[PDB]
DNA sequence: ACAGGATGTATATATCTGACACGTGCCTGGAGACTAGGGAGTAATCCCCTTGGCGGTTAAAACGCGGGGGACAGCGCGTACGTGCGTTTAAGCGGTGCTAGAGCTGTCTACGACCAATTGAGCGGCCTCGGCACCGGGATTCTCCAG
DNA sequence: CTGGAGAATCCCGGTGCCGAGGCCGCTCAATTGGTCGTAGACAGCTCTAGCACCGCTTAAACGCACGTACGCGCTGTCCCCCGCGTTTTAACCGCCAAGGGGATTACTCCCTAGTCTCCAGGCACGTGTCAGATATATACATCCTGT
């Protein structure tokens, strides 16, 4: 056989975190999966282009942060940068 | 005397109906036949997953609805309430699709 | 298959216009809409069939369609 | 042989999205020959935040639709009602999402 | 009586003149000051290569010329020859800026 | 450095419209054009400054502007 | 004793550098492996596109009574050719100007 | 000083073989260099996505061919495919 | 519809002038040769799942018709904008100087790849119950004609 | 400016059914742990070019005056599209059946990475010199007033 892969469990965990008594259908779950894959690809591609422009061979949290504040608009970018920074600082301590 | 709504009010009612709704507004089988005809123009004896034709129909309906929104904007810009092929052509030209 | 663009009927185009918030529709709108839909469908299907031929496949999958769509800047959610 | 109990990297970052999976995808996606340790953490945090924003707005759209389950229509309403989310996903079409209900003022009855 | 051209004729001749040429139609110093003023809020004490300001001016002029072409098409659509702010608004709305 | 948008003069906007093939220009066009130019410049310069800051530089280079434009689907030829 | 070196561009009958294209493919991390024929195919495509646009731009320069291609000639070549215009419809040529065209409604009335 | 890279000599060779008595300005040469870089990046990125979609790790001449016929329109696509196929055949033949 | 008067714009020559194209010397990055190993091409199998057909139901499409309301042509007017001129302003050119920062350049250290063992997170499959779709019945609202 | 008939829509209450979510077993992918090589951070020096200033010329911006033609409002007329009822048709759903090919696995082979050495292709620099702006003078080409 085979074995697929999706963000379905993670999207469901985030949904139960933000709306504990709200469900989600398979079509909406697939749309969220496509959204996560799309934003992942956009951010990773912009970070790859940043690293290639700056003649760097590694993608760091700086490349991801710059890609996020390039692709995401306004308050969305600000809050995403804050979340990523706090997650990196929490991960470094642990 | 039979009841008759004035011209436009039924149009507004179905505007509200089809903007509230979310289903595909094109019959599935004719659209599938159109897709298969175009594909056979490209490659002979192709096969389509049902999800492939469904994705094509979703995309085509979204494109046509957006194009009609821009066309309605063009028609209103010309102090008209009727969309005309000139409105579609102007919308596509500004979008760059021409 | 032939003349299947006539399957995109006048009421279907009217419904699509109603979803676009169109109140009044000229008689010549339907043929124009069929033409523009044919052009859009031709582009997307050409790219999708190119993707299918690259995979040495004979079945056009939903992945081919969504890759073709996101190639045109018409990225579609709900099919992978 | 006293290996410590495995802690997933998402738990270390305090995230729900998978840091290890994102790290593997970054490595396998041919974005760079090297991927930093904090890059998957930052990317997973951003993805989780954006997912949380969309899901919160879509759950709100399901609330006033008195539905306890998110459907594509709710996601479309949430995304197109939010100016920033709509700007982020302007070129994206959502299957079975519909459109925002809006009618131009000139088309309404003139009274 | 002094010789005068009728309204719109020297306008047409300078349409031809400015479509025949390629030079930048905005004065360099005011545009450079505008660029530095816009950039000053994003980051202070910021510097610009001369080629950077030249590239910005080229891109801005190309964008404005394309927007004016679309605006002219919008004005002609409404059976007018005078472009109006509503025409720019319609062009930007169809293009995707709004 | 303030009010430098008025440096984009009415004759300059007129020349830009003439290159766009505009025969007649309303009087309110100039402020609207200044607004749209301000928005476009703000977007492009914001992206270019982000690229510059990521490089730890403090001079906006031509390549930063070109990358900023290419991100917005307005790629510019002639500067690298 | 090594044999005489032959550039892969010469071996493929190309002007564009097959070796440089191969190195750029292997360094732009498009994939972890790059085939032998991929750089030569890409160099052939790039050389053909360059030949097409330069042919059209040189024709424009001749029509402009000039023996040197300038950005204006490249712009005219790109915008007059509808396929080349479709390929480069999102790019702006610096110092290229625009195509000379006036809408017929704006032309003098009588 | 430093050492920069460009397609200037190759563009000039192609120009001379397509227009022997015709020169090119520095700005036009820079525009041609930017065009070659942009088309290279477009084709290579499309081939990268094609290889990633089919779970392949190598970009071959067929990935480049598919990318070319995905990116170039109409007669340009078929002419470029003809040129690439001819070059690959006469390269493998030697 | 035709003079002709005037302003503007392609032709036609000198005349410097930077920018281009070509020649040189390096030097670093492709090319020749060889090896190893893993990616992929090929073959076999199997089992989704796509296609094709049939029949009944009925929702939707096609057709026709009456009419009203919107598109469009024409007219009037008045104001905003084009044109031109005299005046003002600051852009542009060409210097000059200076110093901030881009651009190498060498050290080294910390960080990311890689390998092996391990285990638990996540996926495939099963099952079940309740959220939502459907249906039927008022309650309500909006429309439109007639006052 | 409402009254009331009529049609569409919304609220509500009771089946029911299927898919969303939870549980379980397995397995493979993330962890951990340890090592090694090198990417980049970091300090330092250089020298490019970006910034700032000054003065003069003059092109360009600007303010004003005038007239005209164009935008826009109003009116008529007319015909095209909308609302609606009837007839037709083919979409849709359910079911069946077959076999095409997606897709998974095993084997092997050949094609690409990686190395090492070597040399020549291309780049930085320098330098004549010639398209090509740039001033003239000129020969029409249109524009516009007038008749």
């Amino acid at each position: 056989r085979s074995r697929k892969e999706s963000y379905s469990i993670y999207v469901y965990k985030v949904l139960k975190q933000v709306h504990p008594d709200t469900g989600i259908s398979s079509k909406a779950m697939g749309i969220m999966n496509s959204f996560v894959n799309d934003i992942f690809e956009r951010i990773a591609g912009e970070a790859s282009r940043l690293a290639h422009y700056n003649k760097r061979s590694t993608i760091t949290s700086r490349e991801i942060q710059t890609a996020v504040r390039l692709l995401l608009p306004g308050e969305l970018a600000k809050h995403a940068v804050s979340e990523g920074t706090k997650a990196v600082t929490k991960y470094t301590s642990a | 005397k039979p009841h008759r709504y004035r011209p436009g009010t039924v149009a507004l009612r179905e505007i509200r109906r089809y903007q509230k709704s979310t289903e595909l507004l094109i019959r599935k089988l004719p659209f599938q036949r159109l897709v298969r005809e175009i594909a056979q123009d490209f490659k002979t004896d192709l096969r389509f997953q049902s999800s492939a034709v469904m994705a094509l129909q979703e995309a085509c309906e979204a494109y046509l609805v957006g194009l009609f929104e821009d066309t309605n904007l063009c028609a209103i810009h010309a102090k008209r309430v009727t969309i005309m092929p000139k409105d579609i052509q102007l919308a596509r030209r500004i979008r760059g699709e021409r | 298959l032939r003349d299947n663009i006539q399957g995109i009927t006048k009421p279907a185009i009217r419904r699509l216009a109603r979803r676009g918030g169109v109140k009044r529709i000229s008689g010549l709108i339907y043929e124009e809409t069929r033409g523009v839909l044919k052009v859009f469908l031709e582009n997307v299907i050409r790219d999708a069939v190119t993707y299918t031929e690259h995979a040495k496949r004979k079945t056009v999958t939903a992945m081919d369609v969504v890759y073709a769509l996101k190639r045109q800047g018409r990225t579609l959610y709900g099919f992978g | 042989k006293a290996r410590a109990k495995a802690k997933t990297r998402s738990s270390r970052a305090g995230l729900q999205f998978p840091v290890g999976r994102v790290h593997r995808l970054l490595r396998k996606g041919n974005y760079a020959e090297r991927v930093g340790a904090g890059a998957p953490v930052y990317l997973a945090a951003v993805l989780e935040y954006l997912t949380a924003e969309i899901l919160e707005l879509a759950g709100n759209a399901a609330r006033d639709n008195k539905k306890t389950r998110i459907i594509p229509r709710h996601l479309q309403l949430a995304i197109r009602n939010d100016e920033e989310l709509n700007k982020l996903l302007g070129k994206v079409t959502i299957a079975q999402g519909g459109v925002l209900p809006n009618i131009q003022a000139v088309l309404l009855p003139k009274k």
